RNA sequence: ACUGCUUGGGAGUGCAGUGUCAAGCUGGCAGGUAUGUGUCUGCCAAAGUUAAAUACAGAGUAGGAAGACCGAUAGCGAACAAGUA
């Protein structure tokens, strides 16, 4: 980690104590892939098939609908970040 | 690991397969008590998450609710005094409908004591959570250290007393610092912390 | 009151510090925005049983008003804007 | 105490201080601060002239931990400083140091004639502070 | 509790420097950062 | 199934939520594991001596 | 999202209803002004128990210590067969 300079102001503006880089505990496991819990997802989408939103997304996405997809998702998620990787995801399973 | 694909399968309610699964239940539902006791749950995965255990003094049910807002029961649908404490069809309960399950199970069945309640299914006009009632006296469920706080009087009817996972939610209960400070012993604990006219002995 | 279609009225820009021919413009208010600080209280509090929450004006006795006169020289876009009196009927020309 | 309020003094005096006529009611104006704006109004302009009203841009969720900025002039550094300790300092020589944080200043404004030199070590200083500390031979170190 | 302490010294290199434009500097660097990368 | 150490599987046909095992065939066909359905949990269970086999 | 209550919480503090309804292969939630985006920081919700320090603001049980308090029109309604006549 950067050394944060005695100066209380700047760019690194802290008492010059030597900082500790660290991290490792087990919540930082959650940015880590679930490698098997997909595979499990994966098992239960060619179980259930796809739901009314996302097959009424993908037929908005035969067409060149694809702002009206991440456009209907977002009403149908809040996120628009949820919005994206649907229409994100479901781009693949259409292809 | 037949958790996660049950949890899984759970997770696409709006599935046509888990949508046909749900809407036979509705239907089958709709046709049977408010209260119904079950042997077991509909939900084996999810009850269980919640402390439900296959074990002697374990008991689940399933509660119906109604669906909907909540009518002031104002006669004739008059309201007096302030314009703004008119209004009748428009407010809302201030409980969960979790919570109001777990309360019409636990009282009418005073002999257990729920633990948790889920969702369960849910109709145009009903809401279904199955609960898990504990039997207090249950000699499995006194003498297991993982369940027999439920036997200590100090919970004879939590959900009575927004306790329960569902009374904890409406109760402002699930998030800690800055969001919930002015709910945080209790709303009302949190009144008289604050409206208390404190007087120190010397001042 | 006829009004001058264009007046040779003092700049307070750098660029002039000058009388110039300042194109002018009658002054019509913006329109009321959803999202203004005060509208959004006023709508936050129209919310629920109470019913209106503010009192509304209702009985005007102006029938005239101050017409604001957007001004703007050539040199730039910047709109130096000034009062006039009150008339029944500005129209410049 | 009960025996010195001129309650006791006007006992007999059947109207305590509030007078026959225009006798002492209740609320003759409202509670408190009412009428602020109406028959109070001649009240709250002459003496709270800024009492209504709103002046300025909001800063939701103060925290006053973070802007703590206490000050210390250049003119009270011998508030700090051991007066045994500061007994000889010439400017070309040694000179007690200061640290304000521990003293519980944060910036150092440079107010008045300071003249005798200390090494002060502070947060922050002014930009006469520093200045008129250098040319008193002293120096600001600076810290946080 | 352990912490630091100082005794007292001569000035030396400090008599040169202002640390006013060393602190405004800092402050103004940090300051304007984001409105000196549109520039 | 998943370690697919199993070289063939029964689901029952009827289950009290078939969610139990409604997945089952479909996990089964991802594993390539040999399954069969078959007409009752009451006969997976005698088979197995309990009175009711969800799976075997 | 809408509605409603609620909150100091302010383009939403919490909640509820209804609709909608995720993510976990640049995860999620918080980071007190909305949005899209990029960094960084803390966290890891939707299951559970848990003493002590705290309340007793018209309770009780069993005791105790008091008072710059009242002193029989006072102090509790009740110093008495008083919540009695
Ligand atoms: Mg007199
Ligand atoms: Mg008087
Ligand atoms: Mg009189
Ligand atoms: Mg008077
Ligand atoms: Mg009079
Ligand atoms: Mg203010
Ligand atoms: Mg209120
Ligand atoms: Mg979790
Ligand atoms: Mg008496
Ligand atoms: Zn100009």
């Amino acid at each position: 980690p950067a050394p944060r300079t005695g100066i209380i102001a700047g760019f690194n503006k802290g008492h010059k104590t030597t900082r500790r880089a660290r991290a490792p505990s087990s919540n930082d496991r959650y940015a880590l892939p679930h490698k098997k819990l997909r595979a499990v997802k994966a098992i239960i989408t060619d179980l259930v098939g796809l739901s009314p939103m996302e097959r009424r997304v993908q037929e908005l996405l035969r067409v060149g609908k694809d702002k009206r997809a991440l456009k209907f998702c977002k009403k149908r998620l809040g996120n628009f970040k949820a919005a994206k990787k649907r229409r994100a995801k479901m781009e693949e399973a259409l292809r | 690991g037949a958790f996660m694909y049950l949890n899984e399968l759970w997770k696409k309610k709006s599935s046509d397969v888990m949508r046909f699964i749900q809407r036979v239940r509705a239907w089958e539902f709709r046709h049977q008590h408010t209260v119904v006791r079950l042997r077991r749950p509909t939900r084996p995965e999810k009850a269980r998450m919640l402390g439900y255990k296959t074990k002697q003094g374990f008991s689940v049910f399933r509660v119906r609710v109604r669906r909907g807002g909540r009518k002031r029961p104002v006669h004739k649908g008059i309201t007096y005094g302030k314009p703004k404490t008119s209004g009748v069809l428009g407010v809302k309960l201030n409980k969960n409908s979790r919570a109001i399950a777990e309360q019409r199970l636990g009282k009418k069945y005073g002999n257990l004591r729920v633990l948790n309640s889920y969702w369960v299914n849910a109709d145009s006009t009903f809401v279904w959570y199955e609960v898990v009632a504990v039997d207090p006296m249950c000699r499995t469920i006194r003498r297991d250290p993982r369940i027999n706080w439920i036997v200590n009087a100090v919970h004879k009817h939590r959900e009575q007393r927004g306790l329960t996972s569902a009374g904890r939610k409406h109760r402002g209960l699930r998030h800690k610092g800055h969001k919930a400070s002015k709910l945080r012993p209790s709303v009302r604990a949190a009144w008289r912390r604050n409206n208390r006219m404190v007087f120190l002995r010397k001042r | 009151v006829n009004y001058p279609k264009k007046k040779t009225m003092y700049c307070p820009d750098a660029r002039c510090k000058a009388h110039k021919s300042f194109k002018v413009v009658q002054y019509k208010a913006g329109k009321a925005r959803l999202y203004a600080r005060g509208k959004r209280r006023y709508d936050r509090k129209q919310s629920g049983y109470g019913g209106q929450t503010k009192p509304i004006f209702h009985k005007k006795a102006k029938t005239t008003k101050k017409i604001v006169l957007k001004l703007q020289c050539s040199n730039c876009k910047s709109i130096i804007q000034n009062v006039l009196k009150r008339t029944k009927h500005f129209e410049l020309n | 105490p009960t025996r010195f309020k001129k309650t006791r003094h006007q006992r007999g005096s059947t109207f305590c201080g509030y007078g026959r006529v225009g006798k002492h009611r209740k609320h003759p104006s409202g509670r408190g601060n009412a009428g602020g704006q109406h028959h109070h109004r001649i009240n709250f302009d002459k003496y709270h002239p800024g009492y209504f009203g709103k002046c300025g841009m909001n800063h939701y969720h103060l925290k006053k931990n973070p802007l703590w900025k206490p000050t210390i002039n250049l003119n009270n550094l011998a508030k700090l400083i051991a007066k045994d300790e500061a007994l000889k300092a010439k400017k070309g020589e040694t000179l007690p140091v200061v640290d304000l944080l521990a003293n519980g200043y944060s910036k150092l404004l440079g107010n008045g004639h300071l003249q005798t030199p200390c090494i002060v070590k502070a947060r922050w200083v002014s930009k006469l502070a520093d200045k008129k500390i250098r040319k008193a031979g002293g120096a600001v170190v600076l810290q946080a | 509790t352990p912490a630091p302490e100082a005794p007292r010294k001569v000035t030396e290199e400090e008599r040169t420097k202002n640390v006013y434009k060393f602190l405004k500097k800092n402050h103004s660097a940090v300051r304007f950062f984001g409105i000196r990368r549109a520039r | 199934i998943e370690k697919k150490t199993a070289r063939l599987v029964m689901i029952a046909n009827n289950v009290d939520p078939i969610e139990l095992v409604l997945w089952m065939p479909t996990l089964c066909r991802a594993n390539k594991v040999p399954y069969a359905i078959v007409k009752d949990k009451a006969r997976l269970g005698d088979a197995v001596g309990r009175k009711t086999a969800t799976c075997v």
